[PDB]
Formats: C-alpha cells, structure tokens, sequence
RNA sequence: UACAGUGAAACUGCGAAGGCUCAUUAAAUCAGUUAUCGUUUAUUUGAUAGUUCCAUGGUAUAACUGUGGUAAU
C-alpha cells in the first residue's frame, strides 16, 4: 500500500510505497481517530505513532469519517447520492492517511 | 489510403517517407551510429 | 517529408513475412508521436494481422489520458477557447483514439496472460521485470514489433555501457544493463531516435528478405486426412496451430475415448496450447466418454481451458471468485481442489494441471487420467510415472504464435529460461574430493552480470542450477537475485586444475537482513519511498520478540540448490554450507578469493523452508536451531514454513537458548491445533530443539521438573485410583482422558521414555484416537503396542506418584 | 478431541448443565483459585503475560498468540464474565476446531474474532489484576 | 521595501424573464365588471423610530502552499 504522512507543526509530508502486507496487517479493522504503535508496521520507524484519517482506495474514492463498513455504501452529503468508502481502513487500500505526533529513534529526512 | 500519406507517411515502390541527451543524441545520430560494429566483444576470448 | 533508412521498414516487412518479432527501441523527449508510424508500416506490410495494441505502463500516461470523454472535452474546450482549428489532429492523438489499446499496469499485468496481441508498447524502462517481459512477448503474434521508450537518463545508461563495459553512478540494478546488452546481442532489435533515425548501436545491418509455411499445409492436410466424425469435427476445430499440437491432441482423443485406465503426462511450453488441446479433447471425452469428469488445476486458473471447451462444444453440438458451475444441453465436469475427492472418484475421466507429487499421486488413482505440465520436478514426476497407466505420455514443445524467432531467443535468454542439464565436470570421482576439499568462491554480481559469453555458461550453469526442482520460484525472484544489494551467493565448484571452464556442483543464496546495513539501505529506500527488503529479521523479532535479534545483524538463507543426480549432490551441498560456515567464522573478474577469504559482521545465519522430510534432515545435518514456527500451510504444497538459525556471532547464548526454549514451548501447543503432520520428524524436531537448548544454554535456561505440588495441582488422588485401575485393568478413555493433556507435556517437559511411548506421545500431542496413528506409522499389532503404551502408561502413574507423594 | 465432532451449542448446553450441578447441590464446598498471581505466572510463563498483554494492548496475530487459546478458556469455564456466545467461541476452541470453523458457522470471520478479542482482552484484564495485585 | 497599470481560473451583481407535440373543453374556456374591512404583494411612489447599579468584540476557512489516490468528470 502506500503510506502519506503528514507532520503539522512543521508543515511536511511524505509518502511511501510499502510492500511486504505483513506489517500494513496492523493496520486492519482499526477505524480512523486510532492511534498506531511502530513496531507492527516497522524497524526503521520505532516509537512513530500516527492517528489515520482514512484515504482514497482503488477507483479513487474516499473514506468519510466515523460510519462503519470497510467496503462501499451509498449515502448522502452536499443531498445527492454518492458512493463512499467506510470507516473502517480495510485489506485493498491505495493510501492511509497518517499524522505524526511523536518522534521516534530514526530520523527522517524528508518530513523532519 | 495507399499511394498517399495517412499521417505523415507516403509509401513509395519500396522507401518510407516521414515528416515530423541533447548532445548525446546529436553524438549518437551524426557520427555515433555505426560505431559499435566493432564495439561489442572488447576483448572476450571465450 | 525525408526518406528513413533501409534497415527499419525491411525488418518489419521481412518479420511478417517470415513470422518474427521484431524490437523498436525508441529514445528521446518527443517519443510519443512516431508510435503510430511504425503502426502503419506494420499494418501496410500485413493487412491480415491482429489489430489490438498494448500500452502497459508502471504509474502513469506520457501525456494522454485514456479516456476518450476525457481528451474529448477537453480538446472541446479547446475549439472553444480558439487556438486549434476544428478539423485538426496530429498521428498520435489519431491512435489513442481509432486503434484498440489495452492499458495495462506493471502491476497487474497478469490479466492479459492468454489473448494475443499485434503490438506491445512496455511504456517505462526502469522498472522491467522479467516476469512482466515473458509474459508479453509469449503474446505477441508472429509479424508482430515490441516499442520500448527510453529516457534522459537511460539513453545516458545506453551511451556509457555501449563503448565496452561501463556503469552509472547513483538500490543499483544491472538487470536492465543485462537487458541492454541482450539487445546488443539479437540483430531483431534496434534503438530508433525521435527523428526516427537508427542507432545502428545494436543490430546494425538488415536486409530485406526475397520475396515469397510448409508444415501449415501440412496441418491442413492434417486436418484433412482426419475430416473426410465427431472426432472430425473436434480435430478441424482443434488444429489452430502446428501439426504436432494437432498430433498430440488427436492422440489424446484416440487414447482416451475408446479405452478406460492409462495415465498420459504430456508435457508443453508456454507455447503450444497444452490446455487448449485438453480442452478441444474435452468434448471428445464428452462424446465418447463417461458422463461424469475430473477437472484438476487450481481454482480459478482454468479460464482457457473453459474457454477451450466451450468453442469445442459450440463447435461440435451446443444448447467466491467467479462461477465455474457446469452447463449441460444433454454429464458433468467441475474443477476440483486437492485431495478430498478421494470418496468422489467414481468419474472415469481424469486430467491434472502442471506442479505436489503426493497429492497427485493420491487423486488419480483408480480412474483413467492424464495431466498437463507446463514448462514458463517434470523430471521426477515422470519417473515416479514409469516406476508405476499404459503410459501415453506425449506433447510438443513447437511454436505457436511463431516459428520461432531471435526475438524469442531474446526472450530465452534474458528471462533465463534456457538450461542444460549435462554435468559438465571434471570427473564425480574428483568432485566428490572437491566436497571433502570445500573451497568456496564469492559471486561478484557485478562482474556477474556483466555478460560476456563465458559470463553467460558460469550464469548459465548457476541458474540452472538454482532453478533446477526448486520450490517453483520465478523471474521475481531472478531480478532480485540479479539485483539485492542485501544478497550474495557461494560456489565451491571444481577442486582439479583443468583449462577454462568449471561447473557448480551446489549454489546457495544469503541475504543480509542486517542491523548496521540493513538500517543504511533502509535509510536509503526511504528517500527512493519504498523498500521492505527484511524478512527473518522482521518475522523472529515480532513473534518471539526479540530484543536481540533486533540489535544483532542476520543472515536468511533465501535458496540453496544442487543436483538431484544422488546423495552425493547434497552430500557436496552440505559440505558447500560448513564451507560458508567456514568463511563467516574463520572490470573485475567473476569470481573472488579475496572475498571468499573475508566475511561481515553479521549476528545470525540460517534458513527458513518448509517443514518437509528431507529439508528437516538437512536441518538436522545444519544442525542449527529449529526456532518458532507459523502454522500456515501455504496453498501450493500444504506445508509450514519455520525458520532455523544458528548464533554465528560473539554472544548469541541468550538469544538462541530463550528462542529455542519458546519454541520449545510453542511446539506442543501448536502440534495439536494446526501442526499434526507425523510423528516421526515432528519428535526428531523437538529433539532438534532440546538439543538446541543444550547448545546454547548451560544453567540458566533450565526448568526443574514438576514439584510435588505441582504434581497434585495437576492431576488428583481420583487420577491415581483411575491410573491404579487403568493399571491392573482395561485402558478405555474413561480415566485417560482426563489427564492425556497433562501426561503428554510433562511427559516431553520434564526420567526416560522409549520409541513406543514417544509415538503414542506423537499421537496424543496431535490428539489422535487409538488404531489411527499407532497403526499408520508402525502399522502392526495395534492392541499389543497399545498395551505396551499402558504399561508405560502405569509407569508414568507411578512416576508421578513416586515423585509427589 | 475425544469426540472432536460434538456441537457447540451442545457442550454450552453441557457446561450449562454441569454449572447448574455445581452450583446448586447445598452450596459448592470447593473453591477455584481466586488470582493465585504465583500459580499464574507459573502455568503462563511471563512471556505468555507479555504476549496475550501485546496482543490485546496491540494488534498482533490470533495465530501468532494462540498459544494462551487453550488453557485460558478452560479456565474461564472453571475458575470474569463470558455469556453465551463468546462461551461458544471458546468452547469451540476448547474443541480445536478453528475460529473460521465456528466464525463461518455462526457469524462472521472478523465478528467471532473480534468477539475472542474482546473476550481475550476480559481476561488480560483479570491477569493484569492478579498480576498488579500481588 | 504594508495597496499601485495589463492580468490565464473562482465567487459575487445580472443574464437565458417565455418555446414542441398529442387526445378534442360549449358562458365552467374566455372577455367586460363589482368587491376583497375575505386577501399575498419584491419593485415604483408618498409619509412615518426615545426603558443603560460594581477610544471599537472571539475563532472557522476559502483562495494560496504541499503530499497523494483514480481508467476517470
């Protein structure tokens, strides 16, 4: 999958292609507003949290906070039916949407 | 249609004609395009 | 208007005319207009071709959008603002939007593995991989080019390695270096400007051809002979391809329709339709055959041959992944898993796909069968074939979308698919002291890959070699082999002092799952934002938690691969492994001594597989510690894989005494739940670990055995008077099965136990019942075995009751 | 595994049946262990409080922490609250047929395995207790 | 050296503010006319606003930057 992540204070953001599932695998059925630990995903990122805000997976569609269902649903917003992803982040993402919090012990340097 | 160019390629009886790194390519389509005929072994005696 | 070249259009028109691939490497910035070009000239060569264009790209277009809505509206806007004229479009635009193109990612390139396809253009260069290569130019048809776009920095690539032997600066890859200088080598490729001029680089000089297929009409006559039945029908539908395709499927019909049981093996290529003409036999089964049939692939991989059956059944007399159910206008065919259709096997047809021996061995065995086995292990199952089916095993390896072409050597060479079996040594006699001798070279990748033609034989023989009945590994596994910086490889090949040449007796692979290395090209990969290049590294630390592991470097064995001639092949590749135990204890020309005399810092070495017969053998003669395992049986073969290691470093003590004492543990606790294999190799393992424990721990990593409270915890004074009764009576599961559980981890936790009451031990660690697993594996005199086991049974009773109390 | 092809709705209904002998004969004369932190840290090893504590607190693999799948829910059964469904689950375990074998008979995969999360997070909890306590 | 003339994309004010085909409604359609203290009424037009005990009020957000997904609005 890939990883977007966004330092705020400073204002950065980086992305990641990260292949071998076995660390993304942390990751599933952990809804948006969760917070992460490093050491399921990674060795190179230790003491990294991140809260997810979901992300666009395949066909480009969104994850629009705080419903349910980790596939698509058809719902409402500004009123006009459109289809969405869920809540939950599930196993055929394109991208996860990370903000990190806590600097961990390697450091970065594209986003620090 | 044949005899005629579709595009920009007429097809005479045999011949093909067209209409439409910078010194590389300008190395490379000059002098630079035949030269490695003899280029290719350097020295492999196998 | 300006005259090209005399050597690019006589390539494609000769190509066509002799059915042969050709290559246009096309290089510069303006490179997406002249495309269409090359489209015209091979279509104006040929007319009667196949239309169809593939445009697979890796992440994004050049400058289109492949949405014709798209591109329409906004060249819409376009007429609207006023700066193009309303009837107005330049050649490219004319393509994307008449011809049909297939725009395919890099990624999922595997949804086009069977149409075909008139043109491919592979759209970027720095990510090629070999697998992506073979499977589209096995699909490109006979009069057919392949468009290659280079770039900047790539066309800088070619002018450095094109004087003699160059490389770039600033993971590094020489696999496309490899590429490059394999087009160097065929004469059916060459690299065209923007201008379209030719580089003359890499085939120089082509000729046109004179101006103009006798086994075609020999097909037809073929074809002919067999018309003039339903048969006839089948074989006219059938014979799309060569003569010998077309014997090989009549054979097949004329095998098994009037007999009923032979068990035929054919063996195909990627070329010559092995399914295609199962399936075209198919409906010869279907006529003059039973009502009932046996399909054997795997799930879901079967689309061509249900499309091959179907075009048979329209052609004679018709009318949680896919639906694969079965249709009938007049019987029934479904494709079935592994071995649980053993009670269904009253269908008298039968036919398997490509490979697990056993498992193909088990289903087909009272019924007519035969199999198909692809080439993209043949060896053996043919063997264990003809050491058992009036055996009509028959298929050919001739072309199929060509005669064959130098762009299909091309193909052979640069995907690596070409071997020779022959031995090639000096002698066995002097090999044999080369295993006793075991001195070892380094591989010197670079140098390596840098292919000159004794490059090549030494590539040549080691692929082979690493290929050769391997776990059933691909070209990925090539291109990261020929490109892991965290990777190397070990040969210890010829011990005499002949003239230039050698062999490779037993080749192996480590990778460096480091800590000071890995963490550096760790570092590296994230500013290239990729990169998870860490298995037995991640894999231990995260299921056994290791601290240790974490801060050590490792070494992971990715393959190791010899001969399967005899003991002595693997004899040889035992002794190539102390060899590399050896040397991590104790141009350039490809090959090393220097650094097959130095080593790294590393803090592990060993290899995970798994968890076979053989492979626990070679762990035992490895015999490093067999650490926790997962239970997951991989879907190809059925089989766990586990990872055994030894603590080749200054302090491993702690580490491999706590990792072998969990996994110790873990393992009669897990060889109940989803590890029930056999006993046998199962007990020898955990022997494997207690003797781990003994090698790396001395008195610390030792538990004391079970106290007397301890002992009266876990059973009670009712299982002394139901042991004392199990003892001087009969032993039915009313008083042992409330402390089987009990009995067996105490039993292999914590003084001695024979052979017999450790395979009854096998047997209630997997929780068997009484006559099932003592009478498989000994298989002999289930009620006196099993009274002998209750006789040590009583012993443990009063074992236990000597002990406590 | 004695049988190994007996329901579990049944043996609910067994354990329902024994619990109701056990409980109401008089009054039950004989006591389970009420957080013995000793006899817990010596039937669970400390690296099995760390790795059923990673798994809950965390998320690591039910296949990768199974190991505590055997032994906690006869616990459970026999010395915390688990009604009738999770009870299933764990009497399912208690059988060793897999939490698919049940979860694709009952609910659902991820239902029954967020159900034995929950229930496996009960008990980290109670031996968080114990192991605080004493 | 806090704004300065042209100025590619957005909102605003306004614009499109009045046109095809099919079955055949007899003072119910339609017209003139009374009323609306029985009532809605932007616009036009005429008039028409008196309750203060111990130097000027807080963030949310576009445009703008930056990382990305999608064959794709």
């Amino acid at each position: 999958m890939k990883l977007n992540i966004s330092y705020p204070v400073n204002g950065s953001q980086k992305t990641f292609e990260i292949d071998d599932e076995h660390r993304i695998r942390v990751f599933f059925d952990k809804r948006i507003g969760q917070e992460v630990d490093g050491e399921a995903v990674g060795d190179e990122f230790k003491g990294y949290v991140f809260k997810i805000s979901g992300g666009n997976d395949k066909q480009g569609f969104p994850m629009k906070q705080g419903v349910l269902l980790p596939t698509r649903i058809k719902l409402l917003l500004t009123r006009k039916r459109k289809s969405v992803r869920g809540a939950i982040v599930g196993p055929d993402l394109a991208v996860l949407a990370l903000v990190i919090v806590k600097k961990g012990e390697q450091e970065l340097e594209g986003l620090t | 249609a044949p005899m005629s160019d579709v595009g920009g390629v007429l097809m005479d009886k045999d011949a093909v004609y067209i209409d439409i790194e910078r010194g590389e390519g300008e190395k490379l389509m000059t002098g630079l395009q035949s030269v490695e005929q003899s280029i290719a072994e350097k020295f492999d005696g196998v | 208007k300006k005259a090209i070249d005399s050597r690019i259009p006589s390539l494609i028109r000769n190509g066509v005319q002799t059915k042969q691939r050709s290559i246009f490497v096309i290089v510069g910035d303006r490179a997406r207009n002249q495309l269409p070009n090359l489209h015209y000239l091979m279509m104006s060569a040929d007319l009667k071709m196949n239309k169809s264009v593939l445009w697979a790209y890796k992440k994004k277009l050049l400058g289109f959008t492949s949405h014709r809505k798209k591109r329409e509206n906004k060249i819409k806007k376009e007429i609207k603002r006023g700066t193009r004229e309303v009837n107005e479009m330049d050649p490219f635009e004319s393509f994307i939007s008449n011809q049909n193109i297939r725009y395919v990612y890099y990624k999922e390139s595997e949804k086009i593995l069977g149409n075909t396809y008139g043109m491919c253009i592979l759209q970027d260069f720095e990510a090629l991989t070999p697998n992506l290569l073979a499977r589209t130019i096995e699909t490109v048809e006979g009069g057919g080019i392949v468009v290659i776009l280079l770039k900047s920095m790539s066309s800088l690539k070619q002018l450095y390695t094109m004087t003699m032997d160059v490389h770039a600066r600033y993971v590094v890859a020489r696999f496309n270096e490899r590429f490059i200088l394999s087009l160097g080598s065929n004469p059916n490729c060459l690299v065209v400007d923007d201008e379209l001029n030719v580089l003359p680089l890499s085939g120089a000089k082509n000729v046109k051809p004179l101006p103009p297929d006798e086994l075609p009409p020999k097909q037809l006559e073929l074809q002919e002979l067999k018309e003039s039945d339903v048969q006839p029908a089948g074989s006219l539908v059938s014979l799309s391809k060569t003569v010998n395709q077309a014997h090989a499927i009549l054979s097949f019909i004329d095998a098994i329709s009037e007999k009923t049981v032979a068990l035929t093996a054919g063996r195909g290529r990627g070329k010559s339709a092995a399914l295609g003409i199962s399936i075209a036999a198919a409906v010869s089964h279907g006529y003059s055959n039973i009502f009932v049939t046996s399909p054997s692939p795997e799930n879901l991989k079967t689309l061509f041959e249900f499309i091959f059956k179907g075009f048979d059944a329209l052609g004679y007399q018709e009318h949680f992944n896919k639906a694969i159910v079965r249709v009938d206008i007049k019987q029934y065919i479904v494709p079935q898993d592994h071995q649980v259709l053993g009670q269904a096997e009253l269908v008298v047809i039968d036919e398997a796909a490509a490979i697990i021996v056993k498992n193909l061995l088990g289903p087909y065995l009272v019924f007519m069968a035969s199999t198909i086995n692809g080439y993209e292990l043949s060896l053996k199952l043919i063997q264990q074939l003809r050491n058992q089916q009036l055996r009509e095993i028959s298929l050919d390896e001739p072309i199929r979308y060509a005669p064959g072409d130098p762009i299909e050597k091309w193909l052979n060479k640069l995907l690596c698919l070409d071997v020779t079996l022959i031995k090639n040594p000096r002698f066995a006699t002097r090999g044999t002291p080369h295993p006793s001798q075991c001195n070892l070279f380094v591989v010197n990748r670079d140098t390596l890959f840098s292919y000159h033609p004794v490059s090549e034989n030494f590539l040549e023989k080691m692929m082979a070699l690493y290929v050769s009945s391997h776990y059933k590994n691909s070209p990925n596994d090539l291109q990261l082999m020929s490109d892991a910086p965290a990777h190397k490889l070990f040969v210890l090949l010829p011990p005499i002092d002949p003239k230039d040449g050698g062999r490779i007796p037993d080749p192996l692979c480590v990778i460096q799952i480091a800590l000071e290395g890995e963490i550096s090209k760790e570092s590296v990969r994230n500013s290239l934002s990729r990169g998870q290049r860490a298995g037995g590294d991640l894999i231990p630390w995260l299921i056994s938690q290791q601290f240790q592991d974490e801060e050590f470097a490792s070494l992971s064995g990715a393959r190791i691969v010899r001969i399967a001639t005899n003991p002595e092949y693997a004899s040889m590749g035992y002794g190539s492994r102390a060899i590399e135990l050896l040397r991590d204890y104790f141009l350039l020309l490809k090959l090393s001594e220097q650094p097959p005399h130095y080593l790294h810092y590393l803090g592990v070495s060993y290899g995970l597989t798994q968890s076979l017969h053989k492979f626990w053998k070679n762990n035992s003669f490895v015999p490093v510690y067999l650490r926790q395992t997962a239970n997951d049986l991989t879907g190809e073969h059925t089989c766990v894989m586990l990872n055994v290691l030894e603590g080749r470093e200054s302090n491993w003590l702690v580490e491999f005494a706590k990792d072998f004492r969990k996994r110790f543990l873990s393992l009669l606790s897990y060889d109940f739940h989803k590890f029930t294999a056999v006993q046998a190799l199962s007990v020898i393992e955990s022997s494997k670990k207690a003797q781990d424990l003994s090698d790396d721990e001395k008195h610390d990593n030792k538990e004391l055995t079970r106290t007397h409270l301890d002992d009266i915890f876990s059973p009670f004074d009712l299982k002394r008077l139901d042991s004392y009764s199990n003892n001087l009576l009969d032993y039915h599961v009313i008083g042992d099965m409330i402390p089987m559980l009990a009995l067996l981890y105490f039993g292999d936790k914590m003084s001695s136990v024979q052979s017999a009451i450790l395979l009854a031990i096998g047997l209630q660690r997997k929780n068997i019942d009484t006559i099932a697993k003592e009478l498989n594996l000994p298989s002999n005199q289930t009620i006196a075995m099993f009274a002998k086991i209750m006789r040590k049974m009583s012993q443990y009773f009063r074992q236990l009751l000597s002990q406590s109390i």
